[PDB]
């Protein structure tokens, strides 16, 4: 009696595309309902999907719904899992079994295999991750890229309850129009932000991006205030 | 009014309609116990209404076969319909996949068939009569492969498709049990096996009473080729005196289920344990079992009363629930596309050659074993070559000899088993 | 004077397309390109791509690959945004801004007001009471499992893994027991209470216990006790 | 501590006031800088007699010993920093005669011997700072004609006296240095009584329009060729500044960083040559038509930050009148940078003749857009370098260039530019080679793009968001001289066969940074996209973060000339094999920081052959040896360079080995 | 007599001795199928032989019914000294509860019961047998309490641990619902309460089993007290209405079957979907199965021949089947560790209060109405005080009545649905 899955695996990018098979030598594999099950690393099991024989009625797990696929073949006693637009959490040891109704429900296993989800985009840092300083307090905001930009940074503040509309440098060392007393300097593949002294008015979030290429990037969460 | 008085399985109209309805009323709810009260509860409807109709059609009942091969065709026709749910498909599966119960069903069989016969007339039948049917055999097997041959057929294919599964004793015993040992000593799908075999026999049954009176004919144009009324030439007389008690009580008849499960664990024990290997060839434990009650039929041991017990047991199996088992036997074993690819001119004419090789071997044994040649091969290699018990009066009408009914029914029984224990070698030995 | 409007918020199910208006006052609108940027709730802020009024020439982020189209009509002076085929994950808050080219580098000086889209169980929950065990070999587990609603026909399951391996049954039904199982094992309870006790450990049988049903078509598992010494 | 065996004696930082005497004597050069010791001792140096050069630096030695170098007088150069003697006599250069260089840097001597000189005359240099005098008699007698530089920087002598400088009338200095000196008065005909004084630089040092005047008349009949002033406060000038230099015959001027403001008629008129001249940073606000009158021979000029800062409320516009150039005949090099001129007038430039190189970069503070003839000026010039960067200009008309035919390298780059090309902008040109276009906004592509220049060898087109780029006629076809192309960062998508046909000379590409990966997916609609063809002549590609995850075998079948190509930062994970067959010299490749994780060597057949170096520093390595087992073994066997092959070579996805050294294995 | 003259289940020791061996065999190799042909074996093997020694002790012969109750207790005391393997226990497990064959033989007894009647007396015997149980429960419930004061139990507890506990239909049915009642309401655990139930109901089936057999003694002793197997006691309606059948073939024999497996399907949907509780009562799958066979007798659509081959079937059934059944009743259904572990004086002796005053309520409400006193008994104030369907099972195999299983299977059935009614009420009521 062997079940097993021996296929796939290995590390995907998100929104890769992978293709799980299953043989079964032990029972009849027609006439047999199969499953399909997965376990995330630390975590409890979690139904995926499950289809008749002949493949007539097929239903999915509600998180997974509408990006995933599955098929069977009886006549080579062979089931087949289509994924696509693979994310992030989909991470986990995925496994494939059958039940049997009434007389045992899952009564036979196969050995599951390891899928994990492991590009193309300027890496942008932010260190000091500050928090909560007192009113007319000097701050600096660093920044780290993976590759050099010259004088290409751009800086935006976002109110905690609205979004930015807070474009305070142009450039690296640049000013808009309404705002004022906010320091920049820079260049190469290092910058700072600096406020020369903290006001009430002065207390939000901060964001940064990248315009060396036409991607504009923006970086992830800055410091909020 | 036909309306009122025809009868389905013993049964009015009105009263098979109602049973009908529990089971549409079942599918539309899609409500089941999977058990064998499920199991039975949906067998039956089925059988019956698929069996009627099959027995009474004019050609299909006296020439194809009757019931069970149109039960089981429809069988697998709904199954590649995809029209059973699935809680039916897992309830018919059960009965038969975990509750086993086609092995209680193989056994009874094989020991009601052979417990039957006279202890005198099995000792008698041990000097000459039995190398009759096995030179038939060997002979059959020459003739077989040498056809064979002739279309390229690769040997292992002929021994293990053609050969045996024609010189059987029907689909009731004599296919299934095959299919059994072909996947225990492989380990390939049975599917197929059963789904190609089938088709040969039934092929087969048609050519059995096709030459049936041909031989007659041959033997009116000369006696001088064999004497006809007389198993052996020159016979002689002798006396029967046969005794038994005609009362049989309903513990009487119980006492012979006893007696078949316990043979079946002791060849289990046996192959498993005792013995793994007679030599370097496995022995599977339905092999071992049908030496075991043989031996029990030799000492003797049983009453007159006993042996007629199981036979009146082994005839309600027969004759009552094979329709509920054949329909499970389509469910769970047939491939539908293997028998449409099974029928070629070829597969027609090696089943004829190897009849005629039947016969030969069996007609020169019995003249050297100094019986009469024509009844030399009726009744060793054409009543042998049949459907089991059921064609067996068939080819016996169609001559003129009704007093060889005796022998028929020996050769049929006897050699019931005889062939699994060849299949069983020959499948350990090839393979 | 420059200005930016886009439409309401909204909430659906997964399936289904959706269009998005940005609309804008106070310039010519066919100069400047407009773009839409996405963040997800609590992170940070991603682009997709951009279009420019004039002739309608776009260029779509990595991410994008379809699932997302950018259009406008220059008689209504408003930008639309649709995602064909809609899927969950995809919740999130959608922004509209304009281009300026400030200096040598491009910057989105004007930004849009905001929408909020949404992607949005009469199951049977899964609940056990211990959180772990660590006695000796003479104890009873008493293992416990609470369920949302009452469960039909009693069907349940228990099942025990050891670490690194396929789960094994144990207790197919609520009473009944599997072939290898030893006797010592034993469940009952029925309706929205259920228990599974143990004679007597023994020092192979330490591991993780969970808790199945399977009354509909919708399998729900529970959490997995933990044994040990 | 250790001295390189090189015929020198290097010891600096080790701070000892004893010599080493385990120093070879075969070398010939020694330092002792950095150090600090107490005074020379001639018997440790006295078993070593071969030192060309001698050094101490950072050390203060309160006296020499005159008979170490009467032992040695093979020494040519010494060196003397920062030491605490500040009186020193002949005694110890008594027998010092054969030194050819001397260095006194930071040893503050205040004062020095009456004639402590008189020994040596073959030196070439001799070098003073940081030493404070107010008298300049070094030797009451004419001597060391063999002198050719002194420096007296960092120095408080205020007053020169005639009677001091006669005593290298003998002698004829190349140039002297008087700067960092706060000089007040020179006595008249002091520079007389001297040999040929052919060059003398002056900075820092406030003179004003007045005393310069004064002084121009003291320098009248003189051989000097080189006058360099900077910051010498010289807000205006006069004609009469200029007046007693008539008398000699200068070639080279400076006048930078003085903030002058405005320069009379015919200031210039004394010379008739002047190749080279200089003018930035200073605060003009009007330009003369003859204020320049008089300079014929010019070759070099230079206006940066040299003109008034420009400034709305003041309204100052500085402005300049035309034809004021028509008196520069001669000028071929000429540089216009980063200036606010408002704009472009009609007649700037007629008479320019010889101009070869002419800059504008962020010359004009408004230059929005390009006219039909707003570059008539320059009808008569053979320009050949123009450089029009950081103008913001905006937009182009045809026809603009009719004048220019000449040209061959064109520059403009880093702007605001967003258009249409139609082609008609190419009219004039003739010889153009180079242009760069990349850091702009947009620009719309059409078939008739390049048909009037097919003489254009290189196009730079970098993060510039072309529009009409996927044209099945290329815009490239009128061009078959092309050498090298980019177009990295432009993040374009689709892509056709047919841009890359009919150019064979073409040496590198570049397209990084772009979204390029579905045209070669196996399951794309139409399959993969092979634009690579009729390229014999590709040395170099890059290729570097675009995606890519599968690589179809017969796109390199053309490329037989390759030798670097980089495909690092990409998604890749798995290649096929017999893909590098027609890559015949492959020298270097590029694979970190992708998905690899197993080397084999069916697809490394032809790639292992001979490499020069190839990086792979981070990588999903399975280090199990089914894979690794070449790679392990060839690394241990193998000279090609492979940087941080430890440093930066691990293994974390297998337990196998868990984040260690793949080689280790 | 003889020593070899001896007969053991109908056979001579010599045949026994060859399956004893097989067992034996088996047994020390520890191989055997895990499966229904594996089932049989050891069942019949062992009730054989202890069915036979039960019935020659000297005094365990006639106040106790010997093999009955002597092989359900030697199983009992087998499973408790772990002599059996793994695999035998498996086996019987798989043929007594997985496959439910006790429900098969429960349904075949009472399809092959109800449809031997006259259908013109059927109803009207029904009409008084419920005023019976009635009040044969407020007689349970009066030395109950009585006892309860007697020991100063306080009496809520009394019947709400045992009163009601044991007058429930069983552990599948009249334990788990009062489990969930009594949590449910009075919020306390619910495990304890299953624990200590469990066992008092054992322990009082043994008492059960033991009074009954006694009453039958009594039976023999008084000729008017015996109802010989009679229950309206007037026995007096003309039964003149009779009709003459053909011999009944093995084809009519088992269309009983048919039916008997039919029925059960109809009901087990209709009581799972269709109607699943009347007014605020649910109803369990076997009540209706006796409405239904009711009907069927009713609407005279069956001939007179299927209901005599019905008839004959059961027979078979209740007379060579039982002794199998007997061992599996045993092995599956009684554990002997927890009522060890549970078992002390009180509990004992008020367990064994409580039943003989039900009892003696019974015969008192038999009497009243009309009916026999003993047979009121046996079927009203034993069945139902019993353990389910197996306890109806003992006890009516201890007497030697199989013709009143209809009337203990109804009395078991809405006697448990009223018990739970009863409890909801009271429960409540006095907490
Ligand atoms: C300088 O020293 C070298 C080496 O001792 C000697 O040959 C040469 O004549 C010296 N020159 C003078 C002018 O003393
Ligand atoms: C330049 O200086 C004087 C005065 O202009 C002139 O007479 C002389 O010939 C020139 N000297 C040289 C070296 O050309
Ligand atoms: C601009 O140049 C074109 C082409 O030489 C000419 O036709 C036109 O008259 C010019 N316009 C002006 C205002 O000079
Ligand atoms: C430009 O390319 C064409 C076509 O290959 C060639 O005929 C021509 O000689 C080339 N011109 C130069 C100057 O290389």
């Amino acid at each position: 009696e062997v079940q097993l899955v021996e296929s796939g695996g290995g590390l995907v990018q998100p929104g890769g595309s992978l293709r799980l098979s299953c043989a079964a030598s032990g029972f009849t594999f027609r006439n047999s309902a199969m499953h399909w099950v997965r376990q995330a690393p630390g975590k409890g099991l979690e139904w995926v999907s499950s289809i008749w024989y002949s493949g007539s009625n097929t239903y999915y797990a509600d998180s997974v719904k509408g990006r995933f696929t599955i098929s069977r073949d009886n006549s080579k006693n062979t089931l087949y899992l289509q994924m696509n637009s693979l994310t992030a959490e989909d991470t986990a040891v995925y496994y494939c079994a059958r039940f049997a109704g009434g007389w045992g429900a899952y009564d036979v296993w196969g050995q599951g295999t390891l899928v994990t989800v492991s590009g193309s985009d300027i890496q942008m840092t932010q260190s000091p991750s500050s928090l909560s300083a007192s009113v007319g307090d000097r701050v600096t905001i660093t920044c780290r890229a993976s590759q050099s930009i010259g004088l290409y940074l751009a800086w935006y503040q976002q109110k905690p309850g609205k979004a930015p509309k807070l474009l305070i440098y142009a450039a690296s060392s640049l000013q808009s129009g309404v705002p004022s007393r906010f320091s920049g300097s820079g260049s190469g593949t290092d910058f700072t932000l600096t406020i020369s002294s903290l006001q009430p008015e002065d207390f939000a979030t901060y964001y940064c991006q990248q315009g060396n290429t036409l991607s504009y990037t923006f970086g992830q969460g800055t410091k909020v205030e | 009014s036909d309306l009122l008085g025809f009868k389905i399985f013993g049964m009015p109209l009105p009263l098979y309609a109602f049973a009908l309805i529990t089971l549409l009323l079942s599918h539309f709810y899609n409500a089941l116990p999977t058990d064998i009260v499920g199991g039975f509860a949906i067998m039956f409807i089925i059988g019956a209404i698929f069996g009627e109709i099959g027995k009474r059609l004019p050609i299909f009942n006296k020439y194809i076969g009757g019931a069970p091969v149109m039960i089981f065709l429809v069988a697998a026709y709904f199954v590649y319909a995809g029209i059973f749910t699935q809680k039916e498909i897992d309830a018919i599966s059960n009965v038969m996949d975990k509750s086993n119960f086609l092995n209680l069903f193989i056994a009874v069989l094989i020991t009601g068939a052979i417990l039957s016969v006279n202890r005198r007339l099995l000792l008698k039948s041990l000097l000459g009569y039995i190398p009759t049917i096995l030179m038939g055999i060997v002979g059959a097997s020459i003739f077989g492969i040498a056809i064979g041959l002739v279309f390229g057929i690769p040997v292992d294919r002929i021994m293990m498709l053609y050969v045996l599964p024609i010189m059987g004793g029907g689909n009731g015993a004599g296919a299934v049990p095959l299919s059994e040992i072909y996947h225990s000593v492989t380990g390939r799908s049975r599917e197929e096996y059963y789904s190609t075999a089938i088709a040969i026999l039934t092929i087969a049954n048609i050519f059995a009473i096709v030459f049936a009176a041909v031989l007659d004919i041959i033997g009116k144009k000369h006696t001088w080729l064999s004497g006809e009324g007389e198993l052996v030439r020159k016979a002689s007389f002798k006396v029967e005196e046969d005794e038994k008690t005609g009362q049989i009580t309903h513990r009487e008849t119980a006492v012979g289920l006893v007696l078949s499960t316990t043979c079946f664990l002791l060849a289990y024990v046996v192959a498993k344990k005792i013995l793994p290997s007679i030599g370097g060839v496995a022995i599977h434990y339905f092999a071992w079992m049908v030496l075991i009650v043989a031996a029990l039929n030799a000492s003797g041991l049983c009453s007159p009363e006993i042996k007629a017990g199981a036979k009146r047991l082994s005839d309600f199996f027969s004759k009552q629930l094979l329709w509920v088992l054949m329909v499970g036997v389509g469910v769970c074993y047939t491939d539908l596309q293997e028998i449409i690819n099974a029928i070629t001119f070829a597969n027609v004419v090696i089943a004829a050659i190897i009849v005629i090789g039947a016969v030969l071997g069996a007609a020169i044994g019995g003249w050297l074993m100094g019986f009469f040649p024509i009844e030399s091969a009726i009744t060793a290699g054409l009543c042998m070559a049949n459907r089991g018990g059921s064609g067996d009066l068939e080819v016996l009408s169609a001559c003129n000899r009704m007093n060889l009914i005796s022998y028929a029914q020996i050769s049929s029984r006897l050699g019931g088993g005889i062939v699994l224990v060849i299949a069983s070698i020959v499948f350990g030995m090839m393979i | 004077e420059v200005q930016l409007v886009q439409s309401g918020a909204e909430v659906k199910k997964p399936g289904e397309s959706l269009k998005i208006s940005c609309k804008g006052s106070g310039y010519s609108f066919t100069n400047y390109w407009v773009g839409w940027v996405r963040q997800m709730p609590g992170k940070g802020l991603e682009w997709m791509g951009f279009i420019d009024p004039s002739d309608s020439y776009t260029n779509y982020a990595d991410s994008v690959k379809g699932r997302f189209t950018i259009s406008a009509d220059k008689s209504i002076s408003t930008a639309y945004l649709q995602m064909n085929s809609l899927t969950a994950s995809d919740t999130a808050m959608y922004y509209c801004a304009r281009e300026l080219y400030q200096g040598y580098m491009d910057t989105f000086d004007s930004w849009g007001q905001g929408t909020l889209v949404t992607v949005s169980g009469s199951d049977i929950v899964l609940t056990q009471s211990p959180a772990t065990l660590s006695l000796s070999p003479g104890e009873r587990a008493t293992l416990s499992c609470r369920a949302s609603q009452s469960v039909s026909s009693n069907y349940l399951a228990w099942y025990q893994q050891k670490p690194g391996q396929a789960p094994r049954l144990l207790i197919y039904d609520s009473s009944s027991r599997a072939t290898g199982v030893p006797a010592r094992f034993s469940g009952s309870g029925s309706g929205t209470d259920f228990t599974l006790t143990i004679s007597s450990l023994e020092p192979e049988d330490f591991a993780v216990y969970y808790c199945h049903q399977y009354s509909d078509i919708s399998p729900t598992f529970g959490q997995g006790t933990k044994v040990e010494i | 501590k250790c001295t390189v065996s090189h015929e020198v004696a290097d010891c600096s930082h080790l701070k000892l006031t004893q010599v080493p005497d385990d120093l070879p004597t075969n070398i010939t050069v020694l330092n002792l800088t950095h150090n600090q010791l107490r005074r020379l001792p001639a018997a440790n140096f006295t078993r070593y007699s071969q030192l060309t050069s001698l050094d101490v630096g950072f050390n203060t030695i309160s006296k020499l010993e005159p008979e170490l170098c009467q032992k040695l007088p093979m020494l040519k150069v010494l060196n003397l920093q920062h030491n605490e003697l500040s009186q020193l006599s002949d005694k110890t250069f008594a027998f010092c005669t054969n030194l050819t260089e001397l260095h006194l840097m930071s040893n503050s001597i205040q004062k020095i011997k009456n004639n402590p000189f008189v020994k040596q005359k073959n030196l070439i240099t001799l070098d003073l700072s940081h030493n404070g005098l107010s008298s300049t008699k070094l030797g009451t007698q004419v001597q060391l004609e063999n002198l050719q530089e002194l420096l007296l920087s960092n120095n408080k002598i205020q007053a020169l006296k005639s009677e001091e400088l006669d005593i290298f009338a003998n002698s004829s200095l190349k140039k002297l240095e008087l700067s960092s000196n706060q000089i007040k008065e020179f006595s008249p005909g002091c520079f007389h009584a001297i040999g040929r004084l052919f060059g003398l630089f002056l900075n820092n040092v406030q003179l004003g329009p007045s005393l310069t005047e004064k002084l121009c008349l003291e320098l009248a009949n003189t051989s000097i060729r080189n006058l360099s002033l900077s910051n010498s406060q010289l807000s205006t000038t006069s004609n009469t500044t200029f007046l007693g230099l008539k008398w000699t015959n200068l070639t080279m001027l400076d006048l930078s960083y003085n903030n002058l403001n405005v320069v009379g008629n015919d200031s210039f008129a004394w010379l008739p040559q002047l190749e080279y001249f200089f003018l930035e940073y200073n605060n003009i606000q009007h330009l003369f038509s003859h204020s320049l009158h008089g300079l014929f021979n010019v070759r070099y000029l230079n206006l940066k930050r040299s003109f008034t800062k420009q400034s709305i409320s003041l309204a100052s516009l500085p402005k300049i009148d035309d034809f004021s150039f028509q008196w520069l005949k001669c000028l071929e090099h000429l540089n216009m940078e980063d200036n606010d001129i408002p704009g472009i007038k009609s007649n700037m430039f007629t008479g320019l003749i010889n101009l070869k190189y002419l800059s504008l970069s962020n010359s004009f503070t408004s230059l929005r857009t390009l006219t039909n003839e707003t570059f008539v000026s320059l009808a008569h010039s053979p320009l050949h370098i123009l450089n029009l960067t950081k103008n913001k200009i905006s937009k182009i008309e045809s026809d603009a260039f009719s004048w220019l035919g000449h040209l061959e390298v064109l520059d403009l780059g880093l702007n605001e530019i967003g258009q249409e090309l139609t082609g008609q902008e190419w009219r004039g040109l003739e010889n153009i080679f180079e242009i760069y276009l990349s850091y702009n906004k947009y620009l719309q592509l059409t078939r008739n793009s390049f048909a009037l220049v097919p003489s254009l060898q290189r196009l730079m087109l970098r993060r510039v968001a072309l529009k009409n780029v996927d044209s099945s006629p290329s815009p490239f076809q009128p061009l078959r001289n092309l050498t090298i192309l980019d177009l990295s960062n432009n993040n374009i998508a689709n892509i056709n066969d047919d841009m890359l046909e009919g150019l064979e000379k073409l040496e590198i590409l570049d397209l990084q940074h772009n979204n390029l990966a579905r045209l070669w997916k196996h399951a794309n609609p139409g399959g993969p996209i092979y634009f690579l063809k009729g390229l014999s002549h590709l040395h170099i590609l890059n290729l570097e973060s675009n995606g890519f995850d599968e690589i179809p075998v017969e796109v390199f079948k053309d490329l037989f000339e390759l030798k670097i190509i980089d495909l690092g930062l990409n998604n890749l994970n798995t290649l096929p094999a017999s893909v590098f067959n027609n890559q015949v010299s492959l020298k270097s490749l590029n694979l970190q920081k992708n998905l690899i994780t197993s080397v084999e060597k069916k697809v490394f057949g032809p790639a292992f052959r001979n490499l020069t170096e190839l990086d792979m520093r981070f990588n999903p390595f399975d280090c199990t040896c089914e894979s690794i087992a070449w790679f392990v073994n060839w690394i241990n066997e193998t000279h090609t360079n492979i940087p941080e092959l430890s440093s930066h070579y691990l293994c974390n996805t297998p337990p196998h080995y868990h984040g260690f050294p793949v080689r280790l294995f």
